[PDB]
Parts: C-alpha cells; sequence; structure tokens
C-alpha cells in the first residue's frame, strides 16, 4: 500500500496562441491581432 | 585717361572668376541645405485597440 496519488495537483491548464488566417487584413492588423493572442493567453494562464 | 583705366582693365578677369566663385558658392549652400523630412504619425493599430477597448471586447 504505497500512495496513490496527488488529489491536490492539477494539470495546469495548456494555453494555445490564436493563429489568424494570413491575409491583407492581418498584416495591417498584425501588432493589434497580437496583443489579442498575448491577451488571451495571459486569461489562460491566470484563468480570467 | 591712361593709367586707372590701364589698372581697371587688369582688374577684370580676377574679380570675374571670383566673382563666378561666389555664385557657385551660393547655389552649392542652396543644394546642401535641401533635405527630405519624413514624419511619423501616429499607428492606427493603437487607435484600433483603443477602439476595441471602447467596444469592451
Amino acid at each position: 500500500r504505497a500512495d496513490e496519488v496527488d488529489y491536490t495537483n492539477l494539470p495546469a491548464p495548456k494555453p494555445q496562441k490564436t493563429v489568424w488566417d494570413d491575409n491583407i487584413e492581418t498584416e495591417v492588423l498584425r501588432k493589434y491581432l497580437d496583443g489579442l493572442s498575448q491577451y488571451d493567453m495571459e486569461e489562460a494562464k491566470y484563468g480570467v | 585717361d591712361i593709367m586707372v583705366p590701364s589698372f581697371v582693365y587688369n582688374k577684370l578677369p580676377v574679380i570675374h572668376f571670383l566673382q563666378e566663385k561666389r555664385a557657385e558658392q551660393k547655389l552649392r549652400r542652396v543644394l546642401d541645405e535641401t533635405y527630405t523630412e519624413w514624419t511619423e504619425e501616429l499607428d492606427q493599430a493603437h487607435v484600433t485597440d483603443a477602439i476595441t477597448r471602447s467596444l469592451n471586447i
């Protein structure tokens, strides 16, 4: 009868960086879209 | 009638050459002061980002 499991351990959620279609609208908005992706990843790690 | 005219005649070439050089110097200075000005304007990406913040997205 050894250790079974650490119930106080949660696999941290895996953030996935949103990818935008490569169009002219993306190039014009490259910085803005990148900021949204960074915000989404931050909201994923922290939770909200 | 004789002396001063002769010395003025002797003077003419050097003065002409110096004045030509002076005019060329003025033109060169005029050209050298020309620079193409490039102005920087606020990137519209920030404006779009602010618009999103107003949208509360």
